[PDB]
């Protein structure tokens, strides 16, 4: 089925040119992402079958359904939509997104694996409202990062409760909280911190020392320090390693 | 130069004051042994190949890489099941494994011996099904490990026989042998052993537990005997699943430095697309000796056994043709075709000394063709296929003892010792037609071993040959169910979740092209 | 209208050139693996993840292991413990 | 419309045996995964509408469309393609893998929720590249595993910041960041670490004590004990619970 122009039926019946340039090109990608699954360890889809698929349909070798349209397919119904492959699999391939808009709850069930791989933009897990739930329930859980990763909770507790051991490693210090008791390990130093010079003074000759005075210290490195004196003229701190300051000021009356 | 000691305070108590007590001991010298280990690499032995090896024969041989489509090919299959797995026999790995002589306790003055250790063939799932192909692809690397093991356990049996040793291990030498790819597993250890690997190193010590030995710490190779060297039979170049895995770091390149003694037999009639000879010729000692691959090797069956070797062999791809019901079948395209190369292999001098001893035809098949739409013109159609068929029924193995015994003689030469072949041996004795050539064989192995050419087997010793010589190039289709071939690229689609009921079929000893084998030098 | 259910008898694959986004806007979130390793990676860039209300990490058989790189942060109103160069920092007010 | 062949119009026009094969294999699919979904407490599927579209499409009992054909569908198009339902649900049920291909990105917005169950072969959530982000932008979010979970980054900071209160537990031991305090519990010990017996003389009767030779000791128990003597014949200290150990040696001279 075909919404394709054969001008003046100069053609054969089954002239499927850009059908076979739609398949060829799905397959293509598919096949170029399957690629790309391999390297960052997904899942990977079901090439075999859509490789037999474009053999199929490609010109009808093979008793299949081919339905092309230059200009877009709408499938819809009011009702319920099957679309199910009984001993294959399912391929949905798009150049630009694939978008699934679901008005009540949108489920997936695999009897095998499912892997969501993003390769560029990364990867958006939300829920607007509802509660999150990501479960191993017979096996382990591992959620890496190569850059920093950040769990938080911005209104409530967080709560990282283990069974048998809890350790916390950074850079040969760990926090291994195990049997009942605590270990806090470390090559360096723990620190409990359980609580959380020089300058000039800008005086006139006679003695009074000129308040309110703007002025901006250069040490001699690039590093800039403004301020005003105060109330005798009193300068900032400096704590550069060894330099000669210098001192500039100006200000109203 | 070793010498051990004399100990008779062997025990200590153990205490809260961690006493060292005292090992009072006479000084006694050590007999230092020269001890060898003879590895045995086999190619598929007395066992079955297994699927992930056969399906490597795919790669380059399916049905769908020649112009076979699925249609013909079930045709092929038809027209070989009309006019007529695979269990092998023993090897000459076998039985020069069987031959190398073990010492289990040594002598009070014996300064050398010699165990042995055997490693079997590469070939002997769904969801692993990729993997494990790739596994048979890795099969020699994997192979020359699971050969450092077996050293292991091979030195931990003879030490564990010899128990309170007086004598030290003044070498570890290694006799290496192999068939076909354990040929290729025995060059890749050879080189391992060149390149002193330290876990050869590792195997020995673990073996002698902790013990001293005073030589290179991966030993040494004294005599690398090879049979047929075929580094890959098959490929995964074409398998989309796991074509990407790069080549195994497979090194086969014997330099002058790689065994004191190398020697290798090949088969001068082995053509098949899948055995492709790497050949040490021209470097070392290597005599091309005429036989089919096995022939060389030896795991035929024998001419009387059940599993006995009955060939009814195509010789050409079985072409089809739909014609006339009315078109005598030997006047089709497909019949010319067949007796153009039937006259064609009987002008061959590949197969000059298989042909007489079997019967060579044209087979021609006809089955009717259901054509509805050419019923109603009144034309009733055929579809007649004929291929070049090859008959031999009961093929004697007794050539595989010939290449046996110049094994033997070429490793005897490089001071290999191995227990002579007595007439308990039944397995091993010639046919009274064999005896002179057998002789003739040995003479020609040492003329290659003394750097001569060989003074080559006349017409008539090579039509005597040809009786025990076995053709293992042939066009029978075999099929999988494991696999899809792409019809148009070739490529190769593993079944991950079982099969989807087809058949994808394949000529796995499938001739080279115009029957000359491929040969890599180095 | 209703559910968008897919049910395969093997895998679910999905590979996206560039993003993956699943949102839920009233009814949260399941991501279950009834059996099998769920393996959630940022395997180049950040990995977020936030929740408004209680946050709850646990494994009811096993070890937990929380492992940074350079520097592994767990703060909470002014209170923090910070494992980062070979030291263990505890600081609060 | 069907790719089915019906051999010299012989059976009825609306004859769907292997359609309705499809049918009913793709409904008890999903049905069993219903049951699955349910034991592992995801959020269901809509079962009803399907096995409504079962009884609709069976026989076409009610005006709708079967599009079936024994080697595989394809619905291509350079353009836009839609499969909408617009007031019950769109199933897609595969006896192989579901193989979302998207160029660019897969997005999906469920008004209820997003539920992601795989049953055998585990959950890979991947980022190639980009930032992952999970979010229960308004309510909990609950990451547990059965066995051992994982949390790394392998080359950046890992940040857990809580808002309320911060625990870690692990067997009665704890360590809880509130208030403004930090708190470490336990019914054992907390330990702080700023860290993280005898041979044999093996002597000539003469009196020269035997440097470099090979030994190794067995105890009377089933342990072994290389390695080489040293510095005038000594051995390594062993002290396994009370055996007596054996001595062996050799070397070159």
């Amino acid at each position: 089925i075909s919404a394709d122009m054969q001008p003046q039926a100069q053609g054969k019946m089954l002239d499927m040119d850009e059908a076979i340039r739609q398949l060829e090109q799905a397959l293509s990608l598919a096949r170029s992402m399957a690629k790309a699954a391999t390297a960052a360890n997904a899942t990977q889809g079901d090439i075999s079958c859509q490789q037999r698929l474009n053999a199929s349909l490609t010109d009808l070798t093979a008793p299949g359904m081919l339905l092309h349209a230059p200009d877009g397919i709408g499938m819809v119904s009011a009702r319920a939509l099957r679309i199910a492959s009984g001993s294959e699999s399912v391929g949905i391939m798009s150049g630009d997104n694939t978008d699934i808009t679901a008005g009540q709850s949108f489920t997936v069930v695999a009897e095998g694996a499912v892997s969501l791989l993003s390769r560029n933009q990364g990867m958006q897990l939300l829920a607007a409202k509802g509660r999150v739930n990501i479960q191993a329930q017979s096996d382990d859980l591992s959620m890496s990062s190569q850059q920093n990763l950040d769990i938080q909770s911005s209104e409530g507790k967080v709560t990282v409760s283990a069974n048998q051991e809890l350790i916390l490693a950074c850079g040969g210090a760990y926090i291994k909280l195990s049997g009942g008791n605590i270990e806090l390990g470390c090559p360096g130093q723990i620190l409990l911190k359980s609580t959380n010079g020089g300058g000039f003074i800008l005086t006139d000759e006679a003695g009074v020392p000129q308040p309110s005075t703007p002025y901006r210290l250069t040490t001699a490195e690039g590093d800039i320090l403004q301020g005003i004196t105060d109330e005798n003229g009193k300068t900032a701190p400096v704590n550069t390693s060894i330099p000669s300051v210098v001192k500039v000021e100006f200000g109203k009356v | 130069k070793y010498q051990g000691y004399d100990v008779t305070d062997a025990t200590h108590k153990t205490s809260i004051h961690n006493d060292w007590k005292v090992v009072v001991a006479k000084k006694k010298p050590a007999r230092g042994v020269t001890l060898t280990i003879g590895i045995f690499f086999d190619g598929t032995g007395n066992n079955r190949e297994n699927t992930a090896s056969r399906l490597m024969k795919f790669n380059e041989c399916s049905a769908a890489r020649q112009g076979v489509n699925q249609k013909d090919a079930q045709s092929c299959e038809d027209f070989l099941k009309e006019i007529n797995s695979y269990r092998g026999y023993y090897s000459n790995i076998h039985w020069l494994n069987i031959l190398y002589h073990p010492d289990q306790v040594l002598k009070k003055d014996q300064t050398s011996a010699q165990i042995k250790t055997y490693i079997s063939g590469i070939g002997t799932i769904g969801m692993g099904l990729g993997t494990s192909i790739l596994d048979i692809f890795e099969g020699v690397v994997t192979k020359t490990d699971e050969a450092m093991e077996r050293i292991t356990q091979a030195l931990s049996e003879f030490m564990g026989f010899n128990l309170s040793p007086d004598f030290c291990i003044a070498k570890i030498q290694f006799d290496v042998f192999g068939f076909s790819r354990g040929a290729a597993a025995a060059r890749h250890f050879a080189n391992r052993v060149m390149e002193q690997d330290p876990a050869i190193a590792r195997a020995i010590a673990k073996g002698l537990r902790g013990d001293f030995y005073d030589g290179k710490p991966s030993g040494e190779v004294r005599f690398l005997g090879l049979f047929d060297t075929v580094a890959a039979i098959g490929g995964i170049s074409n398998f989309f699943d796991i074509n990407g895995r790069s080549n195994p770091g497979v090194k086969l390149e014997l330099r002058p430095s790689v065994a004191k003694k190398v020697f290798q037999i090949t088969a001068m009639n082995e053509y098949r697309y899948n055995f492709s000879l790497n050949s040490i010729k021209g470097m070392w000692p290597e005599l091309a000796l005429p036989g089919a691959h096995s022939d060389i090797g030896g795991g035929y069956n024998p001419v009387g056994s059940p599993l006995q070797e009955n060939e009814s062999l195509f010789l050409s791809c079985p072409e089809f043709e739909i014609v006339s019901d009315d078109t005598r079948e030997m006047d089709t395209r497909v019949y010319r075709k067949a007796e153009q190369v039937r006259k064609m292999l009987m002008t061959l001098p590949a197969l000059k000394h298989i042909l007489p001893h079997g019967k060579l035809t044209t087979k021609i098949r006809s089955i009717g063709v259901n054509n509805s739409n050419q019923r109603r013109a009144g034309v009733i159609q055929k579809q007649v296929g004929a291929a070049v068929f090859f008959e031999r029924m009961a093929v004697p193995n007794d050539w595989a003892n010939v290449c046996l015994r110049v094994m033997l003689d070429a490793a005897q030469e490089a001071g290999v010792l191995f227990e002579p072949i007595r007439q308990t041996n039944t397995e091993l004795q010639l046919p009274s037609e064999l005896i002179f050539l057998a002789d003739k064989a040995i003479a020609q192995g040492k003329a290659v071993r003394l750097g001569q050419e060989p003074q080559a087997f006349t017409e008539e010793e090579l039509y005597i040959i040809g009786k025990y010589t076995h053709c293992s190039a042939n066009w029978n289709i075999e099929s999988d169910g494991n696999l899809w071939v792409d019809p148009t690229t070739g490529e190769i689609f593993i079944h991950r979740f079982g099969p989807k009921g087809n058949k994808a079929f394949v000529f796995p000893n499938k001739p080279n092209d115009r029957w000359i084998r491929s040969v890599w030098y180095m």
